[PDB]
């Protein structure tokens, strides 16, 4: 009592717990209460995560409020002290938590099983105790009360099949999810729920943490659960149950792999963002715990917001620095929000299909998309109607025989100083989900590879992706294309025809999978354009890279009078005013730009005859051009079956902007006219 | 009644539905299942399938029986049972083995044969379910997904060596020499903590005799996830896996396996000295069985397997290493070699989704069936491995067919040229991580032993890196001597590089050697050096766009525009057979024919070294063996001539100067 | 039931022995 | 700074048999002596 003091705090646990079983029986704002319909799915095992959204317990609240009842500041606890309340909202859903409607079959999880028959089991136990003090013959509330005081059930812990998130409040619907940076989050924060904004920048595999080790002993045919909650743990020897610690004969227990708890673990590295990092410093990073069926939700790239429980854990660093209770400490992810959706996981939802037809009844979707790609960058149009193809991508295909055709545009910008080409690779990477800018003769040596390490949270091997790597089912947006090492532009090449890098080093033999679209950003020859000069000789790409490039735009800047005008109008209007100036056209959100453009690759045209026809006629009168100028100082290099595939990649890729399945004659045409104006800046 | 605990498994009622399973499958169940009911034969799939396979291991004395697990699927009784297995791999398992015991009993007792019973009775019979679902890679299983039945795909990196897994503790008495014998129980032994004997009763004199112990084989093998799903921004992984007492040294690196086995989890102490476990488990694969067998897939090469074959055969693993040819398949196989236009037709087989490149597809195929392998008696060595260049302009399908080659052999690596180094070419040292020990890992020109090595960009690879390929395409072995390894290790892998002449351009300007740009050393150890030329001709555009845009008229092409194409199932299988049963020998005639050939030839410009008359041979003895002939004639050694003259375009080659006549060039 | 019954071996596996001893009854599970 | 991690049990399974010597088996015929013992037809040790 002296030692040990309690002290008076303003939480009361009890009358919180039946007001987060109130919540969670009678809150039906979002036919009857949403999260009754949610533990019914989950009974009938059709969902194993319960997400518990603040919005909804503050909404609750202020409905309470608003009918006069005074309710405790759930949401608030909740944000405080974040760990018991996950702890709390486990038993209250247990508590009401409905029988299933569906019968136990054999196509039903090992894991679910496993719980229905210890439900089932500790029933029986249960009733078991009651059939026998009912015989020994000494009210039906004491004889329960008694079968409970005398019965070794299973914990619900151990027959519970979900896992708990708390979504964070919204800060429109509203201390939970104002975003934070690493070095915001100090130790004041430590306990809280609170939500992080970063880049991950590590993700380790999925592996199985034990949280409840358990044992069976061949003596007294008991199961003896033992929790583990550090790093490591010590296993049990000698049975420690009713029966063998009454006995003197102990018998020793083997572990049950099948009968222990396991939870999916991964350690993700999230780091600031440069607009996060503050003047002159370097950007920290933090350690990210992701359990259950949150996993898989984190990928190195990734720039979210991760909302978790800020939790300490015990000090790792060296012993003799350590000057007091020192404390490592990570997030305990609750909540993933993605600031760029990945393309792959599109759904056609309702405000989605609500929103691609309101781009699409205003009309010109081909010319507005392509126009509002760097909307301050002005009058380059054909460049950017290149690059939305580039976004969007062919359609890929695999032939019986197992051959693959590449699939994705690749787009070579090579031109002038001064004409916006790494403004526009900035521009795509900021539109695409998964863009990596590089810069050659830079760090990237390493980066157009992946380099084998040791991973630190699990004991293995593993070879951690570069920028070709990062970058796959993405864009890599290369600038100073022309000053790279020969080992990069082999990978480039590499990646660029069969998107795969193969690696045979001492240490590693592998064939990376990297599936990346490649946007290249050139100067030519001398960084200056000499219309002198040879256009092949003014281009410093072997006729094998330049072959690879589906479109190679030939950016120059002439002087003039009017363009050189309307140009300044522009920057001028946008140095005043941060928007462009055109106010009859408004650029796409580039957040509806990805939903439009995730919503045209799930789409695979096709090619018909009376298409492919004219395909094949155009390739011949392309072929016998090329043929008829070699060295005619207009020489572009010579057509090639390359270009045949780049006219059907860009003739997909129109169709595919349409949200069309037939490969119509005005997406061919367009793609021979992007093709020839690729070329006309020269004349 | 009674089922497991934890399990949905009950013994009675799953011996019950295997046994009925085992007494009444026929593969006409499995074809109603795969949808092709007009395949079905009344021949052999009305054949009861598992009592024909049970009466048959009864006969040879083999203990194993392959069960496709898609088979259950078929059987209306085995739908739950094929669940249970994949859920249940141990229980269910250990019931079929009991299950094919009682089976194979009730078959020699119920039908009265003559065959021993004491035999049967004390032999353990096992159960090798392969064709579980194959989904989910490895990196996607979640711990839910621990102990069960999974299906890998992969290629075999590594193994240790044999590890002994104590089974029996054979315990002695430092006072009266009593000896017990302790089983292991779940990985943990008992040790007695006093003699049984109740003449003495000495507390600690039982020690333990490490060699008197009955041990069993442990093997752990490195693999390379190679699964049909791949998630965007991830790299190759590497698992280990774990093969018991019988497929021990049955996987050899740089083979490619699809292995189905338990995914199991393992606790990793900390430390040596402390009995502390870490929280995160380890996790790793018990092996159940082995395919290596693909049916798109050429069949390894048996030259270099005698012996692991018949230390297969004393091993008893039963791992079919070669795909099984039935006599049907045999007399197909030998009325397509009697076709008047087999080569034509097994050419265009070759990659049916490249354009015409005849000569290019007909390279290949002579690689791909290879020359006579010659040991010599009294000391030596010839293999029949032909290595292949294709230099030539860019954008002509050159990298497709290195993909094909790659995608159709049984073994070699796709290296890219610029990212391959000559140490990783060949044997380095690298670290374990379960061990923490120091082993021998193979090159890719090892790993490719007994295949093809793919090298594409073979002009942006190095000279230093270039110096190993010598020893491998001339001797076909790698002699290394460094820190810790000093050993040949054999190489007999063929050599299938892909290069673009210097300016990415094949310049007419400028001569052969001039564009190739490979020292004579080199380019004299290429058996067909290929110069594959982009000449603008209207018909041939007019083709090859057709032949592009149809494989986008429907979203996953069935390619069958040509007049015939065997199925790569039926070709591999050909090309298989041709290379394990047929070895041609050099006739008189087609001596004299070689050696006016080679003086012919042998009279700036391409040299024609000594090595162009071994090309010579073992490219008439690859026709030789691709018609099924024993015997070499002078066709043969014509052909191989003719390929030989036109892979390098002779016939637009100024014989003065090396410059191709750009009008004489016969593209087609 | 009918009469017969399967020809089934005599010896029994260790493995088959041991899962002998986990059987628990159908009410729980299936 | 984490918490104390528990160790409990549950009966799933009948263990080894129930050996007469064992300290929960002489407990349980004591139960059952306490429980079940009658002197003229009076559970004298129950009552009491
Ligand atoms: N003869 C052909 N048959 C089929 N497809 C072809 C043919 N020629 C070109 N192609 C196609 O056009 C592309 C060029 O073929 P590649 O395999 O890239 O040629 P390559 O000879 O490897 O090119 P280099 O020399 O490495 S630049 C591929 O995507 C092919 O699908
Ligand atoms: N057409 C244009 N519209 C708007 N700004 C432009 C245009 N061309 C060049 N600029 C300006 O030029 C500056 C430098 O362009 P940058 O992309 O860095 O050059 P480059 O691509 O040639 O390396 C940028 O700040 C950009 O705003
Ligand atoms: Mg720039
Ligand atoms: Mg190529
Ligand atoms: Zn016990
Ligand atoms: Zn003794």
């Amino acid at each position: 009592s002296a030692a040990l003091p309690s002290i008076q705090l303003p939480v009361d646990y009890n009358n919180l717990f039946n007001e987060i079983t109130d919540f969670l029986v009678t809150f039906k704002q979002d036919k009857g209460p949403k999260y009754m319909a949610m533990l019914q799915k989950v009974a009938n095992r059709e969902l194993n995560s319960v997400i518990i959204d603040l919005d909804d317990i503050l909404q609750y609240q202020n409905e309470k409020f608003l009918q006069g009842t005074q309710a405790d500041d759930l949401v608030s606890a909740i944000q405080q002290n974040a760990n018991h309340f996950t702890e709390l909202f486990c038993r209250a859903i247990d508590n009401n938590m409905p029988l299933p409607t569906k019968e136990i079959d054999y196509k039903d999880d090992v894991l679910d099983v496993i719980l229905n028959q210890r439900r089932l089991r500790n029933e029986r136990m249960l009733s078991d105790r009651t059939n026998e003090i009912r015989s020994e013959n000494l009210m039906n509330d004491a004889l329960r009360e008694v079968v409970e005081d005398e019965t070794e059930l299973f914990p619900p812990n151990l027959t519970r099949r979900y896992f708990l998130y708390f979504k964070p409040l919204s800060q429109n619907c509203a201390i939970s999810s104002k975003p934070l940076s690493v070095r915001q989050i100090k130790g004041d924060f430590l306990g809280q729920l609170i939500t992080v904004r970063g880049i991950i920048t590590r993700v380790s595999d999925v592996k199985p943490a034990v949280e409840v080790i358990a044992y069976t002993c061949d003596q007294c045919g008991y199961e003896v659960f033992q929790e583990v909650n550090s790093r490591t743990f010590t296993p049990l020897s000698e049975c420690t149950s009713e029966e063998c610690s009454q006995n003197q004969t102990k018998g020793q227990l083997f572990m049950s792999t099948r009968a222990s708890k396991f939870s999916a673990f991964q350690e993700c590295k999230i780091q600031e963002l440069s607009q996060q990092v503050p003047v002159g410093h370097i950007p920290r990073s933090l350690n990210i715990h992701v359990n259950g069926t949150l996993v898989r939700s984190l990928s190195p790239g990734d720039i979210v917001d991760v909302t978790g429980i800020f939790l300490p854990a015990p000090y790792t660093g060296f012993k003799a620095l350590k000057a007091g209770l020192l404390t490592e400490t990570y997030l305990e992810a609750q909540f993933v929000r993605q600031h760029k959706k990945k393309f792959a996981s599109f759904s056609l939802t309702s405000d989605v299909e609500e929103r691609v037809m309101e781009l699409i009844t205003s009309g010109d979707v081909y010319n507005r998309l392509a126009k509002s790609i760097a909307p301050e960058i002005y009058g380059n149009l054909d460049v950017k109607k290149a690059l939305l193809l580039l976004l969007v991508g062919g359609v890929d295909k695999r032939v019986g025989d197992g051959m693959k055709i590449r699939g994705d545009i690749n787009v070579c910008l090579m031109g002038d100083p001064g004409v916006a080409k790494s403004q526009l690779l900035k521009a795509i990477c900021k539109i695409s989900p998964r863009g990596v800018y590089t810069t050659g003769k830079g760090s990237s040596g390493v980066g157009l590879t992946a380099a084998v390490m040791k991973d630190p949270v699990t004991d293995e091997m593993i070879l951690e992706g570069g920028a070709l790597v990062l970058a796959d089912n993405g864009i890599c947006c290369i600038d100073e294309f022309d000053k790279m090492d020969e080992s990069d532009r082999t990978a480039i090449h590499e990646v660029m025809e069969q998107q795969t890098i193969s690696i045979s080093k001492a240490g590693i033999n592998t064939t990376l999978n990297a599936r990346t679209s490649i946007l290249a950003a050139a100067n030519p020859l001398y960084g200056r354009y000499n219309p002198r000069l040879s256009p092949l000789d003014n281009i410093n790409l072997p006729a094998a890279l330049l072959s690879r490039f589906d479109i190679l735009f030939l950016m120059l800047d002439i002087p003039s009078r009017d363009d050189d005008e309307k140009l300044a109008e522009h920057v001028t209007y946008v140095h005043m005013h941060n928007k462009q100036p055109d106010l009859d056209f408004t650029p796409v959100e580039p957040s509806k730009m990805r939903e439009y453009i995730a919503y045209a690759k799930t789409k695979r045209p096709v090619m018909s005859e009376a298409v492919n026809d004219y395909v094949v006629q155009a390739y011949i009168r392309l072929r016998q051009d090329s043929k008829r100028e070699m060295d005619s100082k207009f020489s572009f290099g010579q057509a090639t079956p390359r270009t045949l595939l780049g006219i059907i990649r860009l003739s997909q890729a129109l169709a595919k902007l349409r949200l069309a399945d037939m490969v119509d004659i005005d997406d061919v045409e367009e793609a021979l006219r992007l093709v020839r104006v690729s070329k006309e800046s020269l004349y | 009644l009674r089922i497991i605990w934890g399990t949905n498994v009950s013994i009675q009622e799953c011996t019950t539905n295997f046994r009925n399973f085992l007494m009444s499958f026929k593969y006409k169940f499995r074809k109603i299942l795969d949808e092709r009911e007009e395949f079905i034969n009344n021949t052999t799939d009305e054949e009861l399938y598992y009592i024909k396979q049970l009466n048959e291991m009864r006969e040879l004395g083999t203990s194993n029986l392959n069960l496709d697990a898609r088979n259950l699927l078929a059987y209306k009784q085995t739908e739950d049972l094929y669940h249970q297995l994949l859920n249940y791999p141990q229980e269910v398992i250990s019931i079929m083995d009991q299950t094919i015991k009682d089976c194979m009993v009730s078959l020699i007792v119920d039908n009265n044969l003559d065959y021993d019973l004491d035999e049967i009775e004390t032999k353990f019979y096992k159960v090798r379910p392969y064709n579980v679902g194959s989904c989910k890679g490895m990196r996607e299983l979640n711990p839910n997904d621990i102990d069960k039945l999974i299906n890998l795909k992969g290629l075999v990196l590594r193994s240790t060596p044999v590890i002994p897994d104590m089974k029996v503790a054979f315990f002695k008495c430092n006072v009266c020499d009593h000896t017990m014998a302790v089983e292991i129980d779940r990985g943990v032994i008992q040790e007695p903590a006093r003699c049984e004997r109740i003449d003495c009763n000495e507390p600690n004199s039982m020690s333990l005799i490490h060699n008197r112990c009955s041990f069993a084989d442990k093997q752990v093998i490195k693999l390379q996830e190679t699964p049909d799903f791949v998630p965007d921004g991830q790299t190759p992984h590497s698992i280990s896996l774990c093969v018991y007492d019988e497929l021990v040294d049955s996987c050899r690196a740089g083979d490619r396996i699809e292995v189905t086995g338990t995914f199991r989890s393992i606790p990793i102490r900390a430390n040596s000295r402390q009995r502390v476990l870490k929280s995160l488990y380890k996790t790793y694969v018990d092996v159940v069985h082995v395919k290596k067998v693909s049916d798109k897939r050429l069949d390894v090469d048996t030259s270099t397997i005698e012996q692991e074959l018949m230390q297969n055969k004393v091993d008893h693993n039963e791992v079919e290493e070669v795909r099984q040819i039935t006599d049907q398949d045999l007399a197909k196989i030998r009325e397509v070699a009697a076709r008047e236009d087999l080569y034509s037709l097994l050419a265009r087989s070759i990659a049916p989704s490249i354009y015409e490149l005849e000569d290019v597809k007909k390279g290949i195929l002579l690689q791909l069936f290879g020359g006579t392998n010659k040991t010599f008696t009294k000391g030596g060595r010839y293999r029949g491995d032909i290595n292949i260049l294709l230099c030539g302009d860019p954008s002509t399908s050159k990298s497709q067919i290195l993909q094909y080659v790659h995608k159709i052999t049984p073994r070699g690596v796709y290296t890219s040229g610029k990212g391959s180094s000559a140490v990783g070419l060949t044997a380095y040292i690298t670290r374990d991580v379960d061990t923490k020990q120091l082993v021998l890992e193979s090159g890719a020109l090892v790993l490719s032993d007994g295949g093809v090595c793919c090298i594409d960009e073979f002009d942006k690879m190095s000279d230093s890196t270039r110096s190993v390929l010598h020893e491998v395409m001339e001797q076909q072995t790698i002699s290394i001597a460094k820190a810790g390894i000093i050993t040949t290790l054999n190489a007999r892998s063929s050599i299938l590089a892909s290069a673009n002449p210097i300016g990415s351009r094949y310049n007419p300007n400028l001569p052969v050697t001039e564009n190739i740009d490979l020292p004579p050393p080199l380019l004299s150890r290429f058996d067909l050096v290929y110069l594959v030329l982009d000449k603008v001709d209207e018909k041939n555009d007019r083709e090859l766009a057709k032949h592009l845009t149809n494989l986008y008229l429907e979203d996953k092409p069935e390619h069958i525009s040509q007049d015939d194409v065997l199925p790569v199932e039926f070709l591999t299988m050909y090309i298989s057979y041709a290379k394990e049963h047929i070895h041609p020998i050099i006739t008189e005639a087609a001596k004299t024919e070689l050696v006016r050939a080679y003086v012919g030839m042998r009279k700036k410009r391409i040299t024609a070294t000594t090595r162009q008359l071994e090309s010579m041979i073992r490219l008439a003895e690859a026709h030789a063996k691709m018609k099924l002939k024993n015997v070499v004639e002078l066709e043969d050694v014509q052909e191989a001539v003719r390929l030989i003259r036109s892979a390098i375009k002779d016939y637009a080659t100024d014989p003065k100067t090396g410059k191709i006549d750009m009008n004489l060039v016969q593209t087609g | 039931g009918n009469g017969l019954g399967p020809t089934r071996a005599s010896v029994m596996s260790k493995n088959m022995k041991s899962l002998s001893r986990l059987m628990v009854d159908r009410k729980l599970g299936v | 700074s984490f918490d104390r991690p528990e160790i409990y049990s549950a009966p799933v399974l009948q263990g080894e048999s129930p050996n007469d010597d064992d300290n929960t088996e002489i407990i349980k015929s004591f139960k059952n002596f306490i429980l079940e013992f009658r002197l003229d037809s009076q559970f004298i040790y129950r009552d009491q």
